[PDB]
């Protein structure tokens, strides 16, 4: 290969491998948390939608981390409870009874027997007796301590949670949540490496997120090409499907973290399966063997089960769409042609010739998730033979392959064991009502098939089995960027994107909370937290020494307060950032911090409405008498809450004054 | 090789006394230096009893009969056992006058309202002999000395043909948490309960009856899943205290469920034994009980003669 | 004889 | 008083053949390179600079500097403009090579920094400043002289000889400054940046130990060294002849030295143009991805 390609590959590989032992060091940009005063607005914003309950926070990764570290360091009473809960959770992940026996005895002695002897145990007799009855019989199921989990959560829900909310670590949670809700991604935020694939409406590049360093796969769709091929509906459907299946914990599907668009591209951020697709590895390694294909079939069956449980039908199932991760475990990747059959069963012949179900290939006849099982059979057949059960592209014409609707699968006796012959005979049935997986419970009908009789599906979900193939660690595991190529830019000439077209993607951008929180927790949570803490320590010392504290008790009846930019003065600085206080009768206004002063009285307000200025969202207040004020906030949540609270305040004040 | 045993029970129950008795019978008798050391122990025990009963008199505001002894009483308040030494002449007369004082005698008869060592009466009867400079305490005096144990203390020992190592542990609530580490390979458990604890509340808590705590601890120990293969023996100690406490106190007030006839020491003992054996969760388990009194060597001899046989039969290897 | 070309 | 050159006809033919053989390559291949093509902007800019250096400059020499020395065709303003174009092209080529070196170094060593410091608009600004703007700023004082009739023929066209008219001190000072700006500065930056990049690539090779990647990086470092080697071997003779025109302690030249200096002028300018012809060859050799498109176009 030429020098440029070699350099691109080396840069991509080094960025992928850099600082594996210290993920925090991979970030080139830094997350700047807002000031601790943010909680005055963010608390109301979260309360107004009921998000400050114990379950909501404790179920969030960052919320859980902050609550845990508060209990373990700033509340002695809650320390044993959180320690017990955490060790129970650790125990639940033990995979063998030989280890669970000792772990459970240690947990019992440490957190139950000691307290019982000292008579300090606060838990109910029921949980004690349940655990004692299970253990006296030598039973160590993973659900041993579930009653203790419930009771620990009940105890933490009490004054412990209120103390946490009143603490300075709920302020940190508010800061992190505000940083989350203000995610506005652009192509600048990512360091895009060499192209790794192409197809559909655009290309796929490996990329590193700037402010966390986590490696992602950026899938870009060109808006002009989408308009040219009338693909707006498909482009939006792909986002719907990705957001539908990403919300969860399934490790068998390429999950989406973010979605955004530039003026000309639609971009999805997905998991990076640096091992490459299974078709490339099949070509390099050759036909797999039955014990090897057991692994792939089991993993793909679990993935399809996850998708089907959500009523999504994966119409294009090929070896090319199956991506191997670093360690060799597979995932389903391309949800471009996926559809939902819960509302109405599709009827379009969408797929790839040689892997489409007979009812999919038939015109007009509706079909359900039943299609994915025929495609699974065809795919498993390819892994063992190098081609679909019906002729390949180089062996027959496209419509000659379509004669799959007028024949029956060969079902070779040589390369297949009788169990596999039965499995493929079931999966390649012409009649949907008789086809395996298309009757009864669905995924269970296949999972219980004889070919998987030896397989323990719990270990499949846990991914304990050794992959048959481990992708090379020193290669990109993809075709050369010259081979992948690029779309012809001339094809888009004559295509113009109207404002009515950019309106189709008004609501496109998206961020998934759990995925972002997990990324932050893995990468830069502790570093940022420490830096932030140092910054507030510095500023607190400065304020204490020089006076002008952060706030003088926040007044007597302040509804809310926070920074806002008094905007729009041509003869002064446009961004006159200041600190504001809201009261039921007036809105006060403070300078650098010496003394607050009144800016406005609610009785004067005529209306409050949002407006766009300098391509930035702002708040417009119109005043009885022709006066007006413009205020600009920093995070959409600040703007939303300020709008809501100002509106409610003046409406109530004027209605009462009526 | 040697089997591990535990002696469990609430504080003050009498485990260390049983350890002393076992050492005396199947071990090495205490030497002259031992008794010389124990003389000081007896001295601070007497001082502690005197101070405790004076403090009880003050809190209960019981008037004194002897005005002069009041001065001594003040002196008693001034005595501190941290910088302790042998008993002195000015203190023996004051102690004798106080003990002979009917008011403090009535206060002690009302001892149920405050903590007090059960050996107080024995030492008071001893009087001059114990307080005499030529102090040569007998085995009884050494046995009847109270020294709060704390922490796990393994006491190696052996029978005539087998080796059975004992473990003495503290009985105070704060200290019980330390037992986690002594349960590793228990072969049989000996449990001690004070038969006279039905009247006195705990030391750590002034509202919970001692017997209730003992029953709760017995239930907790039996509930242990990993003791299913270890025998349990319930030594009902301090029967000589109960035979008088019942005569002076009605068991109905403490536990009304004991609707048996009053003043029947055997009836009360049987009721307590039944109440304790009932706490077991599963009847298939067997609980062996023996009325005893650690302060009497013969009772301990008789009880151990059968305890060793039961333990040996339980474990054939 | 000094040259001229540059 | 030598009115006409004493150069041999054999040289007059051989050097002319060399000039035309270099002209054909540095025109065809250089224009093809410009057509084929954020470094690509720099590669095309240097291609344009070399193409100008050849096309604009070389043909004027023939029959006025190479094939003859006595007559001069263009007027005083014509000669001044010709030297202006020559020096502007030379400075542009050298500074553009330096800019390519620094751009590539920033792109390879710190790509994230390059994403900002080497923005498309920023790259356009830098290339515009360097090419057609930076050259025109340094040349005016360096090439705005000529038309000093010294040959005894006088009125005869062969008598009118073009030569820098500045005084010996001023002319020597300006040539020294020209060499400083066009040779030492871009040579220094090119050498240091290329050495850093070669060190990085050698480290990668040592850690790399795939055969394709090993070959690619080995050829890359070899070409990175060959770039400076070609720069020195092709420019140092030119600047040395230009300086020794002026950096002479006496006005006395022996006739043998005169003829040797004229032959030296011929070969040195030939090498100077060879430098402009080299770029497409290394562009093709160093990149197969570029080689295939170059051959296709
Ligand atoms: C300092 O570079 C100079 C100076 C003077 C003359 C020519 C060069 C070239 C050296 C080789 N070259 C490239 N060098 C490198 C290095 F910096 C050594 C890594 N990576 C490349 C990558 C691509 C490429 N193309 C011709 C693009 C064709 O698609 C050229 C280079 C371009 C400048
Ligand atoms: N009269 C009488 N006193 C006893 C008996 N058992 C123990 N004691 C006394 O109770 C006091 C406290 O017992 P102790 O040795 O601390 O038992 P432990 O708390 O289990 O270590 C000791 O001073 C003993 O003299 C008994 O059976 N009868
Ligand atoms: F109550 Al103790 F030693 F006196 F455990
Ligand atoms: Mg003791």
């Amino acid at each position: 290969a030429d020098l440029e390609a070699v350099l691109a590959d080396v840069s991509y590989l080094m960025a992928m491998e850099k600082s594996k032992a210290t993920p925090a060091a991979r970030a080139s940009k830094k997350i700047l948390l807002p000031e601790p005063s943010i909680r005055s607005v963010m608390q109301k914003y979260l309360e107004d939608r009921g998000e400050v309950t114990f379950e909501k926070i404790f179920s969030q990764k960052l919320g859980y981390l902050l609550f845990r570290d508060f209990c373990l360091k700033h509340l002695e009473e809650a320390k044993p409870l959180v320690e017990f809960y955490e060790e129970i959770k650790k125990y639940e992940k033990l995979e063998t009874e030989e280890e669970r026996l000792v772990c459970s005895r240690e947990i019992f002695d440490t957190y139950i027997m000691k307290e019982l002897l000292a008579c300090s145990h606060p838990f109910s007799k029921s949980a004690i007796e349940h655990v004692q009855g299970h253990l006296v019989k030598k039973q160590v199921p993973p659900d041993l301590f579930q009653p203790y989990i419930e009771e620990i959560c009940q105890n933490l829900r009490g004054d412990v949670f209120q103390k946490f909310i009143e603490s300075d670590k709920f302020t940190r949670f508010c800061q992190w949540k505000n940083v989350e809700l203000n995610i506005h991604l652009t192509m600048n935020d990512f360091s895009v490496h060499r192209i790794i694939g192409r197809g559909g409406f655009g290309e796929v590049y490996g990329c590193r997120k700037a402010d966390t360093g986590k490696m992602y796969a950026m899938k870009c769709l060109d808006k002009k090409r989408i308009k040219m091929k009338q693909g707006e509906t498909l482009a939006l459907n792909e986002r719907i499907m990705l957001s539908l299946v990403s919300t969860g914990d399934c490790p068998f599907i390429v999950c989406m973290s973010y979605a955004f668009h530039t003026p000309d591209k639609l971009s999805f951020i997905l998991d990076l399966m640096n091992g490459g697709d299974l078709h490339y590895h099949l070509s390099q390694h050759g036909v797999f063997s039955e014990p090897d294909m057991i692994f792939y079939a089991a993993e793909i069956i679990l993935g399809l089960e996850h998708m089907h449980n959500r009523f999504v039908v994966y119409r294009d199932l090929k070896p090319a769409n199956i991506l191997l991760d670093e360690h060799g475990h597979v995932r389903i990747s391309d949800l471009g042609l996926a559809c939902d059959f819960s509302k109405k069963k599709p009827h379009a012949s969408v797929g790839t010739h040689g892997y489409m179900a007979p009812e999919v290939l038939q015109k007009g006849v509706a079909y359900d998730s039943s299609a994915d099982w025929f495609s699974l059979g065809c795919m498993l057949f390819k892994l063992l033979r190098g081609h679909s059960p019906f002729r390949q592209h180089k062996t027959k014409d496209k419509h000659e392959i379509d004669r799959m609707t007028l024949t029956m699968a060969v079902e070779l006796p040589d390369s297949f064991s009788p169990e596999l012959r039965s499995l493929l005979e079931g999966l390649l049935q012409r009649d949907v009502n008789r086809r395996l997986g298309c009757l009864g419970r669905g995924a269970q009908e296949v999972k219980e098939s004889p070919f998987f009789r030896d397989l323990d599906w719990q270990m499949v979900f846990l991914q304990k089995y050794p992959p048959p193939l481990i992708p090379p660690r020193g290669e990109v595991n993809a075709a050369d960027a010259f081979d992948i190529g690029s779309f012809d830019e001339e094809d888009t000439k004559g295509i113009k994107l109207l404002d009515s077209d950019q309106e189709l993607y008004r609501n496109f951008p998206l961020t998934i909370s759990e995925r972002w929180q997990q990324e932050v927790a893995e990468t830069v949570f502790d570093t940022i937290n420490a830096e932030t803490d140092r910054l507030e320590a510095r500023k607190k010392t400065k304020n204490k020494q020089l006076g002008h504290e952060e706030d003088y008790a926040l007044g007597k009846d302040c509804i809310m307060h926070g920074y806002m930019s008094k905007m729009g003065n041509p003869f002064l600085t446009q961004w006159q950032r200041r600190y504001f206080y809201l009261f039921p009768n007036r809105l006060e206004w403070r300078g650098e911090g010496e003394a607050p002063q009144s800016l406005l009285t609610m009785e004067e307000i005529q209306s409050v409405e949002e407006t766009q200025i300098k391509e930035r969202k702002c708040l417009l207040l119109k005043i009885r008498g022709g006066k007006q004020f413009v205020l600009q906030c920093d995070s959409d949540p600040e703007l939303v809450q300020w709008k809501k609270e100002l509106r409610d305040a003046y409406r109530e004040a004027q209605q009462l004054v009526q | 090789r040697e089997l591990k045993l535990l002696l469990l029970g609430t504080g003050e129950s009498g485990k260390s006394t049983f350890i002393k008795q076992m050492r005396i019978i199947h071990g090495s008798g205490y030497s002259d230096e031992d008794k010389r050391g124990f003389t000081k122990l007896v001295y601070q025990n007497i001082f502690t009893a005197m101070q405790a009963m004076i403090r009880a008199m003050d809190t209960l505001k019981i008037p004194y009969k002897y005005e002069h002894n009041k001065a001594h009483a003040q002196l008693v308040r001034e005595v501190d056992v941290e910088k302790v030494s042998a008993f002195e002449n000015p203190y023996v007369d004051a102690i004798k006058s106080l003990w002979n004082d009917p008011g403090i005698q009535e206060c002690y008869d009302r001892r149920r309202e405050y903590q007090l060592s059960d050996s107080t009466k024995y030492y008071l009867n001893d009087l001059d002999r114990v307080a005499d400079p030529a102090y040569l305490p007998t085995q009884q005096d050494v046995l009847r000395v109270r020294v709060p144990t704390t922490g796990i203390i393994e006491y190696p020992f052996d029978l005539q043909s087998v080796i059975f190592r004992m473990v003495d542990v503290g009985g105070q609530r704060s200290e019980r948490r330390k037992w986690i580490h002594c349960f590793e390979n228990v072969t049989s458990i000996m449990f001690l309960v004070a038969l006279s604890e039905y009247d006195q509340v705990l030391v750590e808590s002034d509202n919970e009856n001692r017997m209730e705590e003992s029953k709760a601890l017995f239930r907790t120990i039996i509930t242990y899943p990993w003791f299913q293969n270890s025998s349990v023996i319930l030594f009902l100690n301090k029967k000589d205290l109960l035979e008088e406490k019942i005569m002076y106190s009605h068991l109905v007030d403490y536990f009304p469920e004991y609707d048996g006839p009053q003043r029947d020491a055997q009836a009360a003992r049987e009721f307590i034994l039944k109440m304790f054996v009932d706490l077991n969760p599963d009847s298939d388990k067997i609980i062996y009980s023996h009325f005893t009194c650690a302060t009497d060597t013969e009772n301990i001899r008789f009880v151990f003669a059968a305890v060793k046989d039961t333990i040996l039969q339980l474990n054939l290897k | 004889r000094r040259p001229y070309i540059l | 008083s030598e009115l006409d050159v004493n150069t041999d006809i054999y040289s007059k033919v051989l050097v002319t053949a060399v000039y035309l053989a270099l002209f054909v390559v540095g025109t065809v291949g250089n224009t093809v390179t410009a057509f084929t093509l954020t470094v690509h902007y720099h590669l095309g800019s240097l291609a344009l600079s070399d193409l100008l250096t050849l096309l604009l400059a070389m043909p004027v020499e023939l029959y006025n500097f190479i094939w003859v020395h006595h007559p001069w065709a263009f007027g005083d303003a014509g000669c001044r403009g010709y030297y202006f174009l020559r020096d502007a092209c030379t400075y542009a080529t050298a500074l553009n090579v330096a800019s390519l070196s620094v751009e590539r170094y920033l792109a390879i060593c710190h790509p994230f920094k390059a994403k900002t410091l080497m923005s498309r608009s920023r790259t356009k600004k830098f290339i515009s400043a360097i090419w057609l703007a930076s050259a025109l700023l340094a040349v005016p004082m360096l090439f705005t002289m000529g038309e000093q009739n010294r040959s005894a023929d006088g009125q005869h066209a062969g008598g009118l000889v073009c030569t820098p008219t500045i005084h010996t001190a001023t002319v020597k000072v300006v040539i020294q400054v020209n060499t400083f700006m066009s040779f030492i500065f871009p040579m220094v930056v090119i050498s240091v940046l290329n050495t850093i990049i070669a060190n990085k690539l050698t480290v990668m090779v040592r850690q790399a130990a795939e055969p394709g990647r090993v070959q690619a990086l080995r050829h890359g470092v070899r070409v990175l060294r060959a770039v400076v080697i070609a720069f020195v071997v092709c420019w140092l003779p030119y600047h040395v002849r230009r300086l020794m025109f002026c950096y002479i302690s006496d006005e006395q030249w022996t006739p043998f030295l005169y003829d040797f200096y004229h032959y030296f002028y011929m070969v040195t300018n030939a090498l100077f143009y060879v430098s402009s012809t080299i770029n497409p060859i290394l562009y093709n050799l160093v990149s197969a991805n570029f080689r295939h498109i170059f051959l296709a176009t």
